[PDB]
Formats: C-alpha cells, sequence, structure tokens
C-alpha cells in the first residue's frame, strides 16, 4: 500500500503512536484525557464535536476546552447543534476558528458576537442531512468526537435510544483514515453486558469512560401548560383546513408548541371529526411527550425518531409496535435516516418560525442573531426527486389528468401573526438579509422559501398558497392571513370575500370552527403530570419539567 | 406602560355584563359593560408603549361591517399578541350576547 | 291520431331534475351540489318542516348546442318553490358564476327554469336577500349572455322571483304558467275578495296566464307544453343572443302607455292587450 | 306623511316631489362631503292614478318611475369623472296589492327599478339603502336591496320581511299567534331589525333620538355615517359580496364555495 498514495493512513498511525504509551488497548485514561487530545487532534483538523439536538460529548467537549491554544489552533469545528457553552468557548479561547452548524439553541446572540469580534468563522448554515452529506466530499473530517452509553474494550459502542447523528457522523471518519473518540457512561469488561452494538468497534479507535454521563437535552419536550388557546385555534385549522382537506397519512412536526398543540388535540378535536385512523399513521418524528394520548387514543401506527426525548425511554420500549425497537428492547433512533424519510417518504411537514416576508420567504435568522435551521429545509421543501405518488402529494396538482404535472409534498408554515414580543411575524423585509450584508455571507439566510410553501397557518386562517398562480397572487393570500402586521396591513378586507369563495385562503369560520371554541379544555393532557399517566407512569419527565 | 381611549359608533346597550382573562404577561383582561346608546367606548391600559396605532386596526377590523352593541370595554393588556387580543375579545363578546 | 294522444310529452309532467337532464344537451347533465352533498336548509327541522336533501332546486353543468350552460330548475313540489338560504344561494351563486365564466373567455349561458312561489316564507328574510343576489347576478351576467327564464307550470312564478323574470333577456311560458308579483290568494288577503278572488281560475289565468302575458307583451315566447318544443325554443333564444332593447330598459314607453290608460275603472284581460 | 318623507326633505332639503316624477316619488341631486348624491325615495301619494298605491306601496307607476330616475342618472354620469352616488330611503309598506296592478305587469315594473339600481351599481355609481322606516319584499327588491351598502336606523319602526303576517299565516298554514312565536326561535322569519342585523346584510345599523323627524343631532351622524359608508364603496368590488360575512348566512357563503369546487 504505496507511500505517496496512503499520506492519510500514515498521518494517522503518526498520530496514534503519540498515544500508544498514554493508551492501553482502545480504553483512554479520564484524567490523561487533555493529553490525548493534544496528541491525536492537529492544528487546522476538520472535527466533528457531537452537539446532537439531544445527546451531547460533553466531557469530550469540556475536556477540548481545557486544551492548549498553542498546541491546538485554527480548529474547523463541525458540529449538527450548538447548544453547550463550552462550544463557543473552543472559539473565543483561540482553539477553533471556524465553524460549520445547523443548529444554534440559545448560543445564537453569541454565535453572532463571536463572529462580529473575528474569533469565529462561519462557512454556512446546514441541515443536519446536508451537513452529514458534506462529510464524503467538501469537509472530509479528521476527527470525530462522540458518545455512547455502554462500551467493551474492543470498541463496540451502544448508543442505544440515543444513537441520533452518531452513526452518520462515525462512518466518514472511521474510513478516512480520520479518527474516532467515543466517551461512555461505562466500560464493560465482559463484552456480553451490551445491550446492542450500534457501532462496531472498527469504526471507533478510542473509547473513555467519561467523568459523569452524557448530557441529554430534551430538545423537544413541550409543557403542555404553556399551551394557550390561540395555539389551539391554529391546531385545529390545521387538523381539519389541512389533514383532512387532503388526507394527510404520514408527517413531521416541527419543534414548538403550536404543533404540540395539534398533537394533544387530535384525541380530541381529531376524534369529533372522526378521523382516527383516517390520518396521521405513519410519524417521522422525535418521541414527543405531547404525542402520547394520540398513541394512547389509537391513532399512531408507527414513528421513526431522529433522537429521544429525555425520560421516553421506558414508555418506549413498552411499545415496540410503534416506535423502531432493537432485540434487546431499547429505542434505535437514526437521525440521518429519520431526516431522509422526512423529506422523501411523508405527505407533510408542518413548523412554526419567527420571520416571514410578503413572499413567503422564512426564516430564524434576526439582529445579530444567528439562530440554526436545524431539520427545517430538509423537511421544508417540495422533494423535486421524489416520484412515488400518495394521496395527500397528489392533490397538490391544478390539473389532475395532466400526466406531466407532478405533485407536491405539502409544507405548512404555522405561526402567529405576532411573535410575543410586540414584534410582527409578517414583515416588510427580513432580518436575514441584513445580517447577511454584514457576515459577507453570499446569500441570505432564509430557513424555508416562499416558493417552497403550499400553507400558510395563521390564527386569522389558512393561506393555500399551493394555488397561487403568480407571485403577485401568492403575496395577496399571505397578507389576507398575516392580521395587522406590516404586512397584512397591505390586505384591502373587501377583497377576503373573493379569497375565501375562491378557496384562497379558509377562516375558521369555513372550516366549521368557532373561533371562541378554542380553549385548553381541548387538550388531551394538560399538564407534564397528565402526560405521565397516559402513559401511565412509564414516561419519566426530567427535573426541568417535574411538580413532585 | 400607556392608557389609551377609543370610540365607535355602536347600537344598542348590550344586554349583560362579562369578564374575560386576566393580567399575566402574555394575556389580557377585558371587562364588558352595557353603555350608552350608540357609542361603544373602550379604554385600554397595555404594558406596550407607543402600540396605539396597533389598538386601532386590532378594533376597526373587529367592527367592520358589524355594529356592536353600545358597551363599555375596559381593557388591561399585560403584553398579549394581536392574536391573543383579538380572540378575547370576541370571547368577550359572544358572552355578552 | 289517438296514436298521437298516447304519445303526448308533456314537460310540466315532468319534476326539477327531469326538466334539467331533459333541456341540456344529451349526456352533458352534471348536477352541482346534489342531494347526496346533503346540502340542506338550516331552518325548516327546528320548525318541526322536513327538509329537502337539495333544497328544491337543482343546478346542473352541461352543455346548450355545444355552448357551455348552467341550469338552474327549482322543484315545485317542495314548499311551493319557494326559495330559502341555500336554495336561494343555489341560484344566485350559479349565476354570479356564470358571469365570471364570461370574464374569463368562456361563454357560459345560463337557463332559469321558474317554478316557484316566490321567498319561502319559512325563511322570509334568508330567502328575500338570496333573491335581490339572484337579481343582481342576473343584470351582471346579462352584460355578456341572455338569460332565459321557462315558466311552465303548474305552480308558476311569484313573489320575488317574478320580478327576477323581469330582468330576464327572454322569457318563454306555457298556457298554464302564471306569472304575477302577489299570488291571488295574497291579494284577496290584503285587498279584498271583491278586489281579487283567489278562487276564480279562469279570472286569474285570463290576467296572469302565459297566454295573456304573452299577448301582451310581458312575455316572448308562447310554447306548447311538449319536451322538444320547449327545448327547440329554449336553444332558439339563446342563439339570438343579447335583446336589442328588453323590457327593463322600457321604463319611460310603459310609464306613457299607463299615464294614458283611465285607472279610474278594472282593466280586462283584453283592456290590457289593447294599452300595449 | 311617511318616514321616508320627513327623511328625504331632512337629508336633500327638496321636499317637493320634481316634475315628470309620479308624486309618489321624491327625486332631488344634492352633495355630501363634496360628492355628487342623488336621493331617492318612495312616499305616499294619496291622490295616486292607481287605489291600490296610494299609502307608500311601491306599484307601476312607483315601479318605472323609479326605472326612469336612475337611469336618468346613469347616463348623465356616462362621462362624469365621479359617477355619483344613488341614497335610497327605504320605507315602504310593500307592493301594490290589486287586480289593476297585476293586471299591468307590476312585477316587470319593479323589474325596472331593479335593472336600473344594478346596472348603476355595476357602473361604478356607489348605492346606499337608509332603512328608515319599513322595507317589505318586493317593494324593497326594487328600492334598495341593490345597494352596495345597506344602513338601517335602530328603531322598532324599522322592519324588514317579506310578507305581513296576515297573509304569511295564510300561505303558510300557521296562526299569526305561531308566527310571532316561530320568529324568535328562527331570525330569518322575524321582523324586527335586530333579527335582521343577526343576518349581517346590514353595514351598519345606528340608533337615533328621534325617529320620525331628525333632530340636528341626529342628522349630522347620519350624515357622517353616508360619508364614511360611501368611501368604503369606492375603489372596491362592486358586489353584494359584503352581505356574506354573518355566521346566520354560513349556508350562503357555503354554497358559493361548493359551487366553484365543482363548477
Ligand atoms: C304560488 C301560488 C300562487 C300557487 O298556488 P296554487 O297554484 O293554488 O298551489 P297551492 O296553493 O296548493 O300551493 C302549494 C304549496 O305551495 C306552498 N307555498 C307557496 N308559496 C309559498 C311561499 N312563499 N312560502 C312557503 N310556501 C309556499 C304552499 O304553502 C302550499 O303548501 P303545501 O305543498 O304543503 O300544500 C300560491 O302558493 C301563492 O299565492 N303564493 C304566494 C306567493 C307570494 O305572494 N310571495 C310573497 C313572498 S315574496
Ligand atoms: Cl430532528
Amino acid at each position: 500500500p504505496p507511500p505517496q498514495w496512503s499520506r492519510r493512513r500514515q498521518e494517522k498511525q503518526r498520530r496514534l503512536e503519540r498515544v500508544r504509551g498514554l493508551a492501553d488497548g482502545a480504553v483512554l485514561p479520564r484524567e490523561g484525557l487533555v493529553a490525548a487530545l493534544e496528541a491525536l487532534i492537529a492544528p487546522g483538523d476538520r472535527v466533528v464535536l457531537e452537539g446532537n439536538n439531544q445527546k451531547q460529548a460533553d466531557f469530550l467537549s469540556r475536556s477540548l476546552a481545557r486544551v492548549d491554544p498553542g498546541k491546538l489552533h485554527d480548529l474547523h469545528m463541525i458540529m449538527p447543534s450548538v447548544g453547550r457553552p463550552e462550544h463557543l468557548d473552543l472559539f473565543e479561547l483561540g482553539i477553533a476558528r471556524k465553524l460549520d452548524f445547523s443548529f444554534s439553541g440559545p448560543q445564537s446572540l453569541r454565535i453572532g458576537q463571536l463572529l462580529e469580534d473575528g474569533l469565529l468563522e462561519i462557512g454556512a448554515i446546514h441541515t443536519y442531512i446536508e451537513l452529514y452529506a458534506r462529510l464524503v466530499v467538501d469537509l472530509i473530517p479528521n476527527v470525530a468526537l462522540v458518545a455512547g452509553f455502554v462500551a467493551d474494550r474492543e470498541g463496540n459502542v451502544y448508543t442505544g435510544p440515543s444513537t441520533e447523528d452518531t452513526p452518520a457522523l462515525v462512518e466518514p471518519t472511521a474510513f478516512s483514515d480520520g479518527i474516532v473518540i467515543v466517551q461512555v457512561n461505562r466500560i464493560v469488561d465482559d463484552p456480553r453486558d451490551l445491550p446492542r452494538v450500534d457501532i462496531p468497534a472498527s469504526w471507533v479507535d478510542f473509547v473513555v469512560e467519561a467523568d459523569q454521563p452524557f448530557y441529554i437535552e430534551p430538545l423537544f419536550t413541550r409543557d403542555p401548560r404553556h399551551i394557550k388557546p390561540v395555539h389551539v385555534l391554529m391546531a385545529m385549522m390545521a387538523i381539519r383546513g389541512i389533514y383532512q382537506r387532503h388526507n394527510v397519512q404520514s408527517l413531521n412536526h416541527g419543534i414548538g408548541f403550536n404543533t404540540a398543540a395539534i398533537e394533544l388535540i387530535l384525541p380530541t378535536y381529531g376524534e369529533s371529526l372522526g378521523l382516527k385512523g383516517k390520518i396521521c399513521r405513519h410519524w417521522t418524528l422525535n418521541p414527543h411527550p405531547t404525542l402520547i394520548p394520540a398513541i394512547e387514543s389509537g391513532w399512531v401506527e408507527s414513528v421513526h425518531c431522529f433522537g429521544t426525548e429525555l425520560g421516553m425511554e421506558g414508555y418506549i420500549a413498552q411499545r415496540p409496535d410503534v416506535f423502531f425497537t432493537g432485540r434487546d428492547g431499547s429505542l434505535r433512533s437514526n437521525r440521518m435516516f429519520c431526516q431522509l424519510a422526512g423529506q422523501y417518504a411523508v405527505d407533510l411537514f408542518i413548523g412554526a418560525t419567527l420571520q416571514v416576508d410578503g413572499d413567503g420567504h422564512s426564516s430564524t435568522v434576526t439582529r445579530g442573531r444567528l439562530a440554526g435551521f436545524g431539520g427545517a429545509p430538509n423537511m421544508g421543501h417540495d422533494p423535486r426527486g421524489r416520484r412515488h405518488s400518495t394521496p395527500a402529494w397528489l392533490d397538490m396538482r391544478g390539473e389532475p389528468e395532466a400526466l406531466l404535472e407532478r405533485g407536491r409534498k405539502l409544507v405548512v408554515q404555522m405561526v402567529e401573526t405576532f411573535q410575543d414580543g410586540g414584534k410582527p411575524t409578517f414583515v416588510e423585509r427580513l432580518d436575514a438579509l441584513e445580517v447577511a450584508r454584514q457576515t459577507g455571507m453570499p446569500l441570505a439566510p432564509v430557513m424555508i422559501y416562499g416558493d417552497d410553501v403550499t400553507h400558510v397557518l395563521t390564527e386569522e386562517g389558512i393561506a393555500y398558497l399551493y394555488k397561487a398562480r403568480s407571485l403577485e397572487e401568492r403575496q395577496a393570500m399571505i397578507a389576507a392571513v398575516a392580521g395587522i402586521s406590516p404586512i397584512g396591513l397591505r390586505h384591502d378586507p373587501r377583497e377576503t370575500q373573493r379569497m375565501r369563495r375562491e378557496g384562497l385562503i379558509a377562516l375558521p369560520e369555513d372550516l366549521g370552527i368557532r373561533r371562541t371554541d378554542a380553549s385548553r379544555e381541548l387538550l388531551a393532557a394538560k399538564s407534564i403530570a397528565e402526560l405521565v399517566e397516559w402513559s401511565g407512569g412509564l414516561y419519566q419527565p426530567p427535573a426541568r419539567f417535574r411538580s413532585w | 406602560m400607556e392608557t389609551l381611549s377609543f370610540e365607535f359608533p355602536a347600537g344598542q346597550p348590550g344586554r349583560g355584563r362579562a369578564l374575560v382573562g386576566c393580567v399575566g404577561s402574555g394575556d389580557l383582561e377585558v371587562l364588558l359593560e352595557p353603555g350608552q346608546p350608540g357609542k361603544l367606548s373602550i379604554q385600554v391600559q397595555t404594558s406596550v408603549n407607543g402600540s396605539a396605532s396597533r389598538w386601532q386596526h386590532l378594533f376597526e377590523r373587529l367592527f367592520d361591517g358589524q355594529t356592536p352593541p353600545a358597551l363599555l370595554i375596559d381593557i388591561h393588556d399585560f403584553g398579549a399578541t394581536p392574536g391573543v387580543v383579538r380572540l378575547r375579545l370576541e370571547q368577550g363578546f359572544e358572552e355578552i350576547g | 291520431d289517438v296514436a298521437r294522444l298516447l304519445a303526448l310529452r308533456s314537460f310540466t309532467e315532468l319534476g326539477a331534475r327531469q326538466r334539467a337532464r331533459a333541456l341540456l344537451d344529451a349526456g352533458s347533465f352534471r348536477e352541482l351540489l346534489d342531494p347526496f352533498a346533503g346540502v340542506q336548509s338550516p331552518w325548516l327541522e327546528r320548525q318541526g318542516i322536513v327538509p329537502q336533501a337539495d333544497d328544491g332546486v337543482v343546478v346542473a353543468r352541461g352543455l346548450l348546442d355545444g355552448q357551455p350552460a348552467v341550469l338552474a330548475a327549482i322543484e315545485g313540489a317542495f314548499q311551493g318553490g319557494s326559495l330559502g338560504e341555500v336554495s336561494g344561494a343555489k341560484i344566485a351563486g350559479a349565476l354570479e358564476l356564470a358571469a365570471e365564466d364570461n370574464r374569463n373567455g368562456v361563454p357560459t349561458r345560463a337557463l332559469l327554469l321558474l317554478e316557484t312561489g316566490g321567498v319561502r316564507l319559512q325563511e322570509a328574510n334568508l330567502g328575500l336577500a338570496a333573491i335581490a343576489e339572484i337579481q343582481a347576478a342576473i343584470v351582471d351576467l346579462q352584460r355578456y349572455q341572455p338569460v332565459v327564464a321557462v315558466i311552465a307550470g303548474p305552480v308558476g312564478c311569484f313573489g320575488g322571483m317574478s320580478i327576477a323574470a323581469g330582468l330576464c333577456s327572454y322569457v318563454l311560458v306555457t298556457r298554464e304558467a302564471r306569472l304575477g308579483l302577489n299570488g291571488p290568494q295574497v291579494i284577496e288577503q290584503e285587498a279584498g275578495i271583491a278586489e281579487y278572488d283567489s278562487r276564480d281560475r279562469p279570472f286569474i289565468w285570463s290576467l296572469t296566464g302565459g297566454e295573456q302575458r304573452f299577448a301582451s307583451g310581458l312575455a316572448d315566447a308562447y310554447l306548447a307544453d311538449d319536451l322538444d318544443e320547449v327545448r327547440t325554443s329554449v336553444l332558439a333564444y339563446f342563439a339570438k343572443g343579447l335583446p336589442a332593447r328588453p323590457r327593463c330598459r322600457r321604463a319611460e314607453d310603459y310609464l306613457r302607455r299607463l299615464g294614458d290608460l283611465d285607472t279610474a275603472e278594472q282593466p280586462d284581460a283584453a283592456g290590457v292587450r289593447r294599452l300595449y | 306623511a311617511s318616514r321616508g318623507l320627513a327623511w328625504f326633505q331632512a337629508l336633500a332639503g327638496s321636499l317637493a316631489p320634481r316634475p315628470g316624477d309620479p308624486a309618489s316619488l321624491r327625486v332631488a341631486d344634492a352633495e355630501l362631503d363634496g360628492y355628487p348624491v342623488r336621493f331617492l325615495a318612495v312616499v305616499p301619494d294619496p291622490d295616486n292614478p292607481f287605489p291600490r298605491a296610494r299609502q307608500g306601496e311601491v306599484g307601476l307607476l312607483e315601479g318605472w318611475g323609479l326605472a326612469a330616475a336612475v337611469d336618468e342618472a346613469l347616463e348623465a354620469d356616462r362621462e362624469a369623472p365621479r359617477k355619483r352616488a344613488l341614497l335610497a330611503i327605504v320605507d315602504v309598506p310593500s307592493q301594490a296589492y290589486g287586480r289593476r296592478e297585476e293586471a299591468l305587469g307590476i312585477h316587470q315594473a319593479l323589474a325596472g327599478a331593479v335593472d336600473a339600481y344594478a346596472r348603476a351599481r355595476l357602473a361604478g355609481h356607489p348605492l346606499i339603502g337608509l332603512l328608515v322606516g319599513k322595507a317589505m319584499s318586493g317593494a324593497f327588491l326594487a328600492h334598495g336591496y341593490q345597494a352596495n351598502r345597506l344602513i338601517a336606523l335602530h328603531d322598532p319602526g324599522v322592519m324588514v320581511h317579506a310578507m305581513g303576517k296576515a297573509a304569511a299565516a295564510r300561505i303558510t298554514l300557521r296562526s299569526v299567534e305561531e308566527l310571532e312565536a316561530l320568529a324568535a326561535k328562527v331570525p330569518p322569519m322575524a321582523y324586527d331589525i335586530d333579527s335582521y342585523a343577526s343576518l349581517g346584510l346590514l353595514w351598519r345599523t345606528l340608533p337615533v333620538e328621534t325617529v320620525e323627524v331628525p333632530s340636528t343631532a341626529d342628522l349630522v351622524r347620519v350624515r357622517t355615517c353616508l360619508g364614511e359608508a360611501l368611501a368604503d364603496i369606492l375603489g372596491g368590488p362592486r358586489d353584494l359580496g359584503g352581505r356574506l360575512g354573518a355566521a346566520n348566512r354560513e349556508a350562503s357563503a357555503r354554497v358559493r364555495r361548493l359551487l366553484r369546487e365543482q363548477w
């Protein structure tokens, strides 16, 4: 295997001997970790650091911050999610310089600041599956810093309900002479104590028994107490004006209280329309605790999960018919495989957002705050490569016996006319435009493009954009449901009846929904506690949501 | 915080009274009493400053082509969105009938 | 002879849906809001009145000489052909959509089979609002295509819809059809048995009958009660297009003639044919 | 002689009838905030050629007469920079009920009225119907229901319907007692203006100090209202689509929608 053709293998080889003394086998000493990190990583390395929507490799993540900024500099950080503080710390300390991410958690006012100071450089804002894809083209990685639960001395890792992005972050690293380090909660000397092998040992280079269990974020869990009756009003319009009017059989729900509202009034408002089993049978969704009554009411046939919501593990093991579980009994999430399904195999996507302009362009990026896109761009677009027909997919066709006209994925943008802080949601210009000029961004960071949205859903009503004959007509429809926001003030009210009759928009009246019928009494579960007892004690909410 | 006053052409005095919501952050409280015939007098106390123009549009739309009963409406707003506000006004107006 | 008598093909002997299918070109008939849609009157059950599934009106698309058309037939059996909230909106909304077809290039014709007692008094104000919208849409449409009104009887055409009949370009009638504003009983009621007799059937037809209305110019065709002959006359009038100057815009000629008449005494069937 | 007549002189100034109009009509051009306005009203004429039309009824003459006055103003502003608005003061107890009337085609007379008003509305003329008294059946179809906007005075004398309870009870086969009974349970059957309002056919109701003869206070609120109503009309859709907003007309709206889906 010739020298000039195997240079990154000899480089991996050089790196593994500068820790051959410090490590016995694949096992690394917890209190000599930072030493190893300075030996296995080189300055300028492309590093994948597990900051997943949920699973965080917090021990590795912290130890890498207490590295010496003289030995490791100009690191290129590749993280699906930037939630933890240690993460952006790598940049102020001068250890890391470039960042390629997808989801920016709370860290959004920071990333923006650190960037404006010239400490952090951004490649672009991706959408998970896009960023994974890069790892075998543009951004082949050098080091992978991931996390699992258990590992044997051989290298086999059990990632369990928290598999998430690991199989996609590790594979392009292991097979390109890169270096894979996985922190685990426990090493077993006897391998038959590994409930399952999620990552084969031949992908892993070293394992570390962490100083404490890897941090799990309940990213998607929503307290049903915070669901107001305005949420419940939109939830009803979604179910009758969209799910039912198009016969949606499968879907994904974007994070947010708005879609939590939908999940929780299915077994009541959905039931009162005799829709149990007629819609929403298949899901590409995280195991949302707000979905529990819908499972028990017997609505949900299948659920394939991106990750796991902390506390839902035990509930899921007890529901093998619904979730995808291993032969060990526990969940096997797969954010790459779920994300893929959420694009190609699912009828609809529905999610919230922070801003929309008159053209329907949606984004989370606002003044000096670089929010992430998460999974929204992958599921918030009409998958142009899809060919397989489905009922809902076909309903979008204008002339249904034009054989050349293809169908469309339902892409719903579900938002109140106003963000709570008295800012309007529908604005004249996206903030994202100005953030682009001041970041040398080549094109404004839009999460979901206006031409991709089929339904705009508001407490005002539904705009069936998929029916728009021209852009001017689309803008007309958006303003009609846009309330008293600056976009909605463009709308001339005498024009509403026309738009209603023509079925361009639907008011709640048009759906047989009296607005004042929206109350929390429709919520199947009214609190986190009520969620625990639909689950019959199986859901163990994390301390954050407990009141007992 | 600021105090706003409104007035609209209305019909005959409404028939009863009504209370809807509470002054918690993000919600509002609406008092509906019967008032002087021909006039609908609204009084708004909001925690949001310079929203006056916003409340104006909300109300014009609410009463567009539908003449309301003559009422006295006392609103106490702790930064509720125009969506939530509109919703509680309708709850309130429904209960008055 | 006897074979002819045994072979009569009466038009009035058909119900609303039968008339509709019978006039519209063979095979084009497509009913909108059919009885299986179950779009019925929301005001009848509460009053202890049994509702009809299509509220007493048949609205159907199709062709009239390969020309796109819409047809609204009222069913006389149901509440006398009275229009209610839903009944009315089926007719008005159809004329409104025919008009919007003309504005988008499609030359849609509107054929109305009127067998009605006017506003359904059990839905009084909602049916009367509807007729106003029916009227409005008839005018709006006759800027592009004529509306042919067919009044064959038995019930005839009264109340608000007699005013809607007036608005129409052409008004084809049979002998049995009546066309008045107020029904005979209603006049007797308000004006006295001497001023008008609800039991005097030959008198009632003598003034408001299809024959009388045609001989005085308040009607454009005096059809026999034969299926084929009615379709024939229908197709023919749609083919003449919009009338040069229709009865509605003759306001001063009639005002002139009325001014001439000595109103001091009760005009008779013949007196009315002379005055025009 | 009638609320119509009282309110015509109070809004138009001219209380005498034009020459050329039947004595039962009252036409008069004027201005309303610098906008050209023609006031039309049907009033009583106890010396009407037809006896069955001497208490304000809309009969043969009143019918065609209206078709005259509107078509008159239609061709005037055929060219004018601003089509003049038509304000209909509605206060007509009924259609004329009679032999003389039916024999001469009273249904056709009132069709001339509807056609006129309608063609006017369609051309750009702003119609406004001011319900100051009674507004019944065919009479109101002719004089009033072609309006771009309806305004009623809030008052017990203001009633909308299609037949007197005497005749309605007869045709229907009910007692006057069960009508008034039913008229509370079925809003479209009721005569009062509150029940009419619930049909969302009125753009505005406004109460007054003295309905019989407006006070200077009334006449200013009414005049302001017409001004506002007239501005809502201008530049917008000319159809009667505005009459579909109410929950009691829920079905009217649903039918028009289903019609387009299957069209
Ligand atoms: C239409 C009319 C002339 C026909 O009378 P006819 O030929 O003698 O037939 P009938 O009197 O048997 O009428 C039959 C049915 O029509 C019904 N009907 C007629 N007009 C009706 C109306 N406007 N509302 C409700 N029902 C009506 C009658 O109640 C009767 O009911 P039934 O079928 O349960 O027996 C007569 O019903 C009439 O005078 N109608 C009044 C029309 C009118 O003036 N309209 C005012 C409202 S704008
Ligand atoms: Cl996800």
